[PDB]
């Protein structure tokens, strides 16, 4: 079959509220592969977000993540799934939801099977 | 933890070479990938464990490991090679992306 | 990285355990030629020797077990492990067992990898990689027929596809068993912590791996590890059951008595765990090994961990690991597959003769012990038989018969489950067919061959008729030179009529004994 990706539920969200995105996988299993949440701001560059492995628990995020997002996954759904909560002016980007393979040593594999980008604008 | 793309802008004509090097805190127990993503395109995988190519990418690109730098070379610049190449440090717990370095028509 | 551990000073531990050695190999021969040269309480003698062996071999194996169940911590799942296996001519029921036995590893799945090497690039082999394929279908999947081995490109897409993927399948051209654990191990690199090896004829228990992972990190000196190998297959035929008996008597007495002093010898193949670190830095030396009966190349599992125990690196055992292998049913394939076993043990005694000096005395003591006690043995046989009497005889396998119901007995004790009444039959196998299959390996260790094939097509080679021949042909001429020169005797005086009444009590329970132990064994078959 043909790997794919689906991002949902971008939007127009005041600040201070909570936003939630789906991604849709197809093709492959959400247990088996990590999934990536990559954020690329308007005139910047990319940006990660967060992390998450099914079946192992394994959950990662960056410094200015921590304490407000949550990821999780859906196995029966193949759907990963992110809470944003307390949103603030410097949210607003395209997020990007990425699969890969395993850490091991030195080698990764890196993210291949880009999925497609969703908009978010965090405005008053 | 700090990831610094050097040229973070290059202009070459058709057929020139092109070299990006990519300058790490550590990499002890990290890979280093490089991605190509077009304006309004979402990335693309070129090179994974800065050594390895991807299956079905030309095989103008070349990926080089010296000490703590990371060397992305295109022999030949085709009209169609022109984005914006991003280093990557991909490891548990810690994902950095690097920025800049679009090259462009001369 | 690793250090290769060694003692504080050389010279002043060799040479004490060197003495310690010669001085006890010296003792027990002028035992024994004290005994031949100044019949029933000789062979007591011998009985209590072996007794109090058993006794402290016992002690020091129930004092590991009690100290491995007292002593728990629980396990971070931080260490990555890669499984290899590797697959000849396996047959697909066993194959798809231990495939699924592998997946189905209670392990998490980012910390696990599994890589199958095939030995064997052309046709009749594909359906191995079909099976994998079919098994591991919805994880990170690669499989590659290399035309090759690393010693005849593929490599960087062999170790490509190894170092970057999770489930990874390799055929290579035909090498042996070596072969196919070098280019596992060389793919290998750096990617994991722990290499796990694994037959393709075993089934692994779920807390298999985890137990494993956490008496290996609990302290880092510690190098390699086994576990408590079982048969899949105990009641295919009468050995079988031998067989089953033998591993559960070696893997919980020899092997935890041994971990006790941190000095297993050897690590099962079906089940061994060892540090990437050190494999990677002894490959190279385990490969290219010779000068063993002669200049014959060799490498196995016990050459890795006597490489393990070379560097100074202790090896452990611990009983919470389960797996099942199957054991040859067949008398000759088991007579093949234990002549194997004695010549890798007869290569590798010269090879670990040195490294005494760096784990313990009781490696030395247990090691001079075993190479002696075959010859003695034999010659206590030889000489019993060739008396002259049919006392001595009687009397000769009277003993050899309550040594083993003893050490039964023993063994019932400290398993607990009474099944273990059946090894006392042992002895008419160790003493009639393993004793000349010794022989043979130590006279011919400059051959090779592996002696048995894969489980695809099962074929002869009956060579060992040879040594059971001259055994059987030996213990003959010495019963009929024994009966005539006895039948030849003196009668009549009440010395003689009472032991003519003594012989015939003593073969009236022989023949009582050996009809209990076979209606026992008849009816634990049928019910
Ligand atoms: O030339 C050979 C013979 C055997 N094997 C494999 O090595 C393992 C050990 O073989 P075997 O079962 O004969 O060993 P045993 O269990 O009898 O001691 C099995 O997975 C075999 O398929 C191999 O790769 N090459
Ligand atoms: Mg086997």
């Amino acid at each position: 079959s043909e790997v794919q990706l689906v991002e949902s539920g971008g939007g127009l969200v005041q600040p201070g509220g909570s936003l939630r995105l789906s991604c849709a996988a197809s093709g492959f299993n959400v247990s088996s592969y990590y999934i990536h949440w990559v954020r690329q701001a308007p005139g910047k560059g990319l940006e990660w977000v967060a992390s998450i492995s099914s079946s192992s628990g394994s959950t990662s995020y960056a410094d200015s993540v921590k304490g407000r997002f949550t990821i999780s996954a859906d196995t029966s759904k193949n759907t990963a799934y992110l809470q944003m909560n307390s949103l603030r002016a410097e949210d607003t980007a395209v997020y990007y939801c990425a699969r890969s393979g395993y850490y091991w040593g030195p080698y990764f594999g890196g993210f291949d099977y880009w999925g497609q980008g969703t908009l978010v604008t965090v405005s008053s | 933890i700090q990831m610094t793309q050097s040229p973070s802008s290059l202009s070459a004509s058709v057929g020139d070479r092109v070299t990006i090097t990519c300058r790490a805190s550590q990499s002890v127990s990290s890979a280093v990938a490089w991605y190509q993503q077009k304006p309004g395109k979402a990335p693309k995988l070129l090179i994974y464990s800065a050594s390895s190519l991807y299956s079905g990418v030309p095989s103008r690109f070349s990926g080089s490991r010296s000490g703590t730098d990371f060397t992305l070379t295109i022999s030949s610049l085709q009209p169609e090679d022109f984005a914006t190449y991003y280093c990557q440090q991909s490891s548990s717990s810690l994902i950095t992306f690097g920025q800049g370095t679009k090259v462009e028509i001369k | 990285i690793p250090k290769d551990l060694e003692p504080k000073h050389p010279t002043l531990w060799r040479i004490i355990y060197y003495s310690f050695g010669v001085v006890l190999l010296a003792t027990i021969t002028a035992a024994y030629v004290a005994e031949f040269q100044v019949i029933l309480f000789s062979l007591g003698l011998y009985g209590l020797a072996m007794l109090l062996h058993l006794m402290m071999q016992s002690l020091f194996a129930f004092l590991e077990i009690r100290r491995v169940n007292k002593s728990e911590l629980p396990c971070s799942f931080k260490k990555t492990v890669a499984l290899t296996i590797a697959g000849y001519q396996e047959n697909p029921e066993y194959l798809i067992k231990c495939l699924e036995s592998c997946k189905y590893v209670k392990y998490p799945k980012d910390k696990l990898k599994i890589i199958l090497v095939i030995d064997g690039n052309t046709e009749d082999d594909a359906y191995m990689m079909e099976m994998f394929k079919d098994v591991f279908h919805g994880e990170d999947v690669g499989t590659y027929v290399w035309k090759g081995n690393y010693h005849t490109e593929g490599i960087n897409m062999v170790e490509e596809l190894v170092r970057n993927k999770r489930c990874v399948c390799i055929m290579q051209q035909w090498g042996g068993k070596r072969e196919v654990m070098y280019t596992a191990f060389q793919a290998i690199g750096t990617s994991v912590d722990y290499v796990q090896v694994c037959d393709s004829d075993t089934k692994l228990d779920e807390l298999a791996t985890v137990e494993m992972v956490k008496v290996l990190e609990s302290n880092d000196m510690y190098g390699a590890v086994g576990g408590d190998v079982r048969i899949l297959n105990p009641y295919d035929s009468f050995i079988s059951f031998m067989s089953s008996l033998r591993y559960w008597m070696a893997f919980n007495v020899e092997r935890a008595c041994q971990s006790y002093f941190d000095c297993v010898s050897c690590i099962s193949g079906p089940l061994g765990m060892y540090r990437n670190n050190i494999l990677q830095v002894f490959l190279e030396a385990w490969y290219r090994q010779k000068f063993l009966g002669t200049y014959c190349t060799l490498g196995d599992d016990r050459h890795l961990t006597n490489r393990v125990l070379s560097m100074g690196y202790r090896t452990k055992y611990t009983h919470k690991s389960r797996a099942f292998s199957e054991t040859p049913s067949l008398y000759l394939r088991w007579l093949n597959q234990q002549t194997r076993w004695t010549k890798s043990y007869f290569r590798e005694w010269l090879y670990n003769a040195q490294w005494w000096h760096k784990h313990h005395i009781w490696m030395t003591y247990e090691s001079v012990v075993s190479f002696i006690f075959p010859f003695f043995i034999t010659a206590t046989v030889i000489r019993l038989i060739y008396a002259g009497t049919i006392w001595n005889v009687v009397w000769l396998l009277l003993c050899i018969q309550i040594m083993s119901l003893f050490k039964s007995i023993y063994a019932c004790w400290l398993r607990g489950n009474f099944i273990m009444l059946l090894m006392s039959l042992y002895s008419m196998l160790y003493m009639t067919g393993l004793l000349p299959s010794k022989y043979f390996a130590l006279l011919t260790l400059n051959k090779t061959g592996w002696g048995t094939s894969g489980r695809k097509k099962i074929v002869g080679n009956y060579m060992p008729i040879l040594p059971l021949s001259i055994w059987a042909a030996v213990l003959c001429g010495g019963v009929g030179y024994s009966i005539y020169m006895d039948c030849q005797n003196d009668w009549s005086t009440p010395e003689k009529q009472k032991e003519m009444y003594h012989l015939l009590y003593g073969c009236v329970g022989y023949v009582m004994y050996w009809v209990i132990m076979a209606v026992m064994y008849w009816v634990w078959v049928k019910r």
